[PDB]
């Protein structure tokens, strides 16, 4: 039943997709309008398949309240297994605990998932940002190190890529007349696409270029390897 | 011991616990290939650019097996089984899903390729400032105080690896802002002011080494009832 | 459409690409420290007054009062909403762009990281740079008073220790009148957040424009699926469907590349403010006009 107040020479209404979403039935003078029933999207979370091979389902955006439980044929069980409520829609399949892991499957908004040992099962829970910390402050005390670490670590950045080419005749109309001709007279989209594909192709030896020729000298090592005790 | 000063510890600092230094960088050295090998997922990066380009490549080659909407995807088939007027329909409507999907293969492309330059650029930067000197920007060339780096090639990428100095074995002090004494405010010169309880001494920040309160390492530059929480006592000469 | 091809495959991927590429980029801004530091229950800090920028316990969300200001003074809009299919379905006859937006197959996910949460980690960060000055930076946090350490960053800049020691008194008052003033700078501004807003604006008009693209009948006899089946027998209809599909996949391609292009410029801007917290709030500047204007004292 609709609360439109429709104009006695009205007998559809629209909305701003342009879809007719209020009417009036031809033999009771009556206003009704129509709503889509309920869909929407389901999420799979698994651990690797070397592992197990239980599942859990997240319905996203959805209360768990009036569960689809449809056009997916299989059916969870819907209950026994633990049920969840959580900001992303609800969650079958996973137990809620207490303790706070760090994250590793991310689900919403503060959820993770996890495989335990606990019998194997999949836990949800809230991520931990981090331990707990209180440095004591005072206003006449100070505090000083006594010893030192030398500590090494390492970065990986990437350079440049791969550099491809691509010819339109030949992966358009492969060897027939007829197609290239019909082609010829659809203008020089080809010419642009081989234009930016050398311009990539010359901006990856330039970026290569520019990153490892720092210096114009080749040094090369004494053949005597001793610094002080240092090992290289 | 330049690079040592740079960051506020004076030389004799080394010059005193060079075989340790040494073991301490050693170890780390030998524990980069272990920490390297053990975990497999470290060379993500480079392994996703070759993983995208196979993957392009795949639905690029994969897209011409679609109809667009004509009776067969093979070009000899509809030449052989319609006449030429009736032919041309059907390959205008395979030359133009092919041409889109070329125009989405480059487009894409350009985009990784703008992706790609951003980094090589970071990359350059890294390289000019931690490699050929000594950087004072926090967090650029590795987590503590920087030391030196060293570069290493790998495929399609660089690999830095940094050596940074890091404090340990923190222990509490009494501290003040000046000492007092003959009516005038001492100031240490670098450093500052510790107390073990008993006396006093003067050491440097990142380091403890106590040493004698002397005019040598002191100034005055003031008298002695403005500092606030000044401490009196002796000042040898 | 099962005959044109993996186009849509493509748009999918690209989309969830950008969704990971946000929470990274959220990660990789707000999650310097490891270490949840507290302040200390007693707040003195030599005549420093710190209340505007520390989180307020009365109020239920643990946020400072310019937090406050800067959260009220941004409408938010789109987010994520469980059981927002009933709330469309209660059908009060304000029907909102958001339930024609849902209605059509468009969705918003929400964050990762809620409000709390880098709420925690900013106030970890005020509090070891208050305690601790720079030191929990580059290892364990090492307490020092607050006039020291302001002392050493005086030194910093080329001025001696003793300026500072001899006024105190005026230097923390201009400090509070500083603080203070900020609040009213901010509030008497409207449009001092306009780059906030922009991104809240741009993506409530793509989505708007994508959706009223629906209504276009690209050369057929009628944008309706239904009404087309109906008038015409389907030898006829697969041609009218056609333009229509293709109408539509067009519409999705300049979306998705807009929205690519956008991501982008956000992710060259997050790297930027991750730069700036790691240089200017964990350590001392010298560089010049990267942490303000004049000599840099702290953030
Ligand atoms: C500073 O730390 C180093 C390394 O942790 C200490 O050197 C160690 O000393 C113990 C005590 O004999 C030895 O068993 C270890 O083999 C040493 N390590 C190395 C790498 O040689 C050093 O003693 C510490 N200094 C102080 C003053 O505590
Ligand atoms: C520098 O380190 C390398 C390896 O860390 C040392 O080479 C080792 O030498 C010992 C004794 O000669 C051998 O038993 C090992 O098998 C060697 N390891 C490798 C990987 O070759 C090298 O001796 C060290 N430098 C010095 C001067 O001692
Ligand atoms: C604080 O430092 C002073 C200065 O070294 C210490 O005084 C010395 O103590 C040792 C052993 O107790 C004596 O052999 C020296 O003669 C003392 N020096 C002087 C000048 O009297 C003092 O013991 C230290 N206090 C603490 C608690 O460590
Ligand atoms: C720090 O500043 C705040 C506000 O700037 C001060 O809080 C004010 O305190 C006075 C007197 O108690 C009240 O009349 C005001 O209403 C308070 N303002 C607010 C916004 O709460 C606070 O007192 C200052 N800190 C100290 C130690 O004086
Ligand atoms: C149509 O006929 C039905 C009888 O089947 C009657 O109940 C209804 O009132 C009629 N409506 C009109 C508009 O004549
Ligand atoms: C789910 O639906 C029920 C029934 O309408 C409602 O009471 C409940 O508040 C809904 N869940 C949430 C999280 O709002
Ligand atoms: C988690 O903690 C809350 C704290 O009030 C408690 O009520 C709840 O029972 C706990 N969870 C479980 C599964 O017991
Ligand atoms: C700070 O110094 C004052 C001296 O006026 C003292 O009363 C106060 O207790 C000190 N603060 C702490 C936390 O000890
Ligand atoms: C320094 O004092 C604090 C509190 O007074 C204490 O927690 C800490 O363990 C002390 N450090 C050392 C090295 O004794
Ligand atoms: C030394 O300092 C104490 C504490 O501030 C003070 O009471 C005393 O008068 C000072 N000595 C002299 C000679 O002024």
């Amino acid at each position: 039943e609709s609360n439109k107040k429709f104009l006695p020479f009205q007998q559809f209404g629209r909305d701003i997709a342009d879809t007719t979403d209020a009417v009036r039935d031809p033999q009771t003078l009556e206003i009704l309008d129509i709503t889509p029933c309920s869909f929407g999207g389901v999420s799979v979370i698994t651990p690797g398949t070397n592992t197990s091979n239980q599942v859990a389902v997240l319905y996203q955006g959805v209360n768990c309240t009036e569960v689809p439980v449809l056009t997916p044929t299989w059916r969870v069980y819907s209950t026994g297994s633990n049920v969840f409520q959580t900001r992303a829609g609800c969650l079958i399949g996973a137990e809620y605990v207490n303790n706070s892991y760090e994250c590793d499957i991310p689900i919403g908004a503060g959820i993770c998932a996890s495989y335990q040992t606990q019998s194997q099962s999949i836990i949800a829970y809230t991520m931990s940002l981090g331990a707990e910390n209180s440095v004591a402050y005072s206003n006449n005390s100070i505090a000083i190190p006594t010893n030192f670490t030398i500590s090494v670590t390492t970065e990986i950045l990437p350079v440049s890529m791969t550099k491809t080419s691509v010819d339109c005749t030949m992966y358009i109309c492969g060897d027939s007349t007829e197609c290239s001709n019909l082609l010829l007279q659809y203008g020089s989209f080809c010419t642009q696409l081989k234009r930016a594909l050398t311009g990539i192709a010359v901006e990856q030896d330039k970026n290569t270029q520019e990153v490892f020729a720092q210096v114009k000298q080749i040094y090369k090592t004494p053949p005597i390897k001793y610094f002080g005790g240092f090992n290289f | 011991a330049y690079r040592f000063n740079g960051i506020g510890v004076t030389q004799n600092v080394l010059y005193e616990n060079q075989k340790l230094i040494a073991n301490q960088f050693n170890s780390a050295i030998g524990k980069i290939q272990d920490s390297l090998s053990s975990t497999p997922s470290a060379l993500g990066k480079l392994q996703d650019v070759v993983n995208h380009n196979a993957q392009a490549l795949n639905t690029l080659v994969k897209q011409l097996s679609s109809k667009f909407g004509a009776i067969s995807s093979v070009l000899n088939d509809i030449l052989s089984r319609l006449d030429p007027p009736e032919a041309e329909v059907q390959i205008d409507r395979l030359i133009t899903g092919r041409l889109q999907s070329l125009q989405t293969y480059v487009t894409q492309q350009l985009i990784r390729a703008a992706e790609i330059r951003a980094s090589a650029n970071l990359a350059a930067t890294k390289m000019s400032e931690c490699v050929l000197g000594q950087s004072k920007r926090v967090d650029f060339c590795g987590k503590g105080y920087h030391l030196m780096s060293f570069p290493q090639s790998a495929p399609h990428g660089v690999v830095f690896l940094h050596v940074t100095y890091v404090p340990a074995q923190e222990k509490n002090f009494t501290t003040a802002p000046a000492i007092c004494h003959d009516g005038k405010a001492h100031f240490p010169r670098e450093g500052v002011f510790v107390s073990n309880g008993t006396h006093w001494f003067v050491t440097q920040r990142n380091f403890y080494e106590p040493q004698i309160i002397t005019t040598d390492n002191t100034f005055v530059s003031g008298n002695c009832d403005v500092v606030i929480g000044i401490v009196n006592n002796t000042v040898y000469d | 459409l099962l005959q044109y091809g993996s186009f849509c495959t493509q748009l999918k991927r690209a989309l969830t690409g950008i969704a990971v590429e946000q929470d990274k980029n959220t990660q990789e801004v707000f999650a310097q420290v490891k270490q949840i530091y507290k302040t200390p229950p007693i707040k003195y800090f030599g005549g420093f007054n710190f209340s505007q920028i520390l989180p307020d316990p009365s109020k239920p969300s643990k946020r400072s009062p310019i937090e406050d200001l800067l959260f009220n003074k941004v409408t938010l809009a789109d987010a994520g909403f469980i059981k927002q299919y009933g709330d469309c379905l209660g059908d009060i006859a304000a029907r909102d762009l958001i339930c024609a937006q849902k209605f059509n197959g468009l969705t918003v996910l929400p964050p990762l990281l809620t409000d709390e949460m880098i709420a925690q980690y900013t106030s970890a960060l005020l509090a070891g740079t208050i305690t601790s000055g720079w030191t929990f930076g580059a290892g364990p946090a090492l307490q020092i008073p607050f006039p020291m350490q302001m002392a050493y960053r005086f030194n910093g800049i080329g001025v001696t220790q003793n300026v500072l020691y001899e006024n105190q008194k005026l230097i923390a008052n201009q400090f509070n009148s500083a603080i203070g003033k900020i609040q009213d700078s901010l509030s008497s501004t409207p449009s001092a957040l306009g780059k906030l807003q922009d991104v809240v604006n741009h993506n409530a008009q793509a989505l708007n424009t994508l959706v009223k693209q629906l209504s276009s009948k690209f050369g057929a006899i009628s944008s309706v699926l239904n009404d087309i089946l109906s008038r015409l027998d389907p030898p006829e209809a697969e041609v009218q469907i056609d333009r229509l599909i293709t109408g539509r996949l067009q519409s999705l391609q300049t979306y998705v590349t807009q929205q690519l292009i956008r991501a982008a410029e956000i992710r060259a801007s997050a790297n930027l403010a991750a730069t700036k917290m790691s240089e200017c709030v964990l350590g001392q500047s010298k560089r010049v006009d990267f942490c303000g204007k004049g000599y840099h004292l702290m953030s």
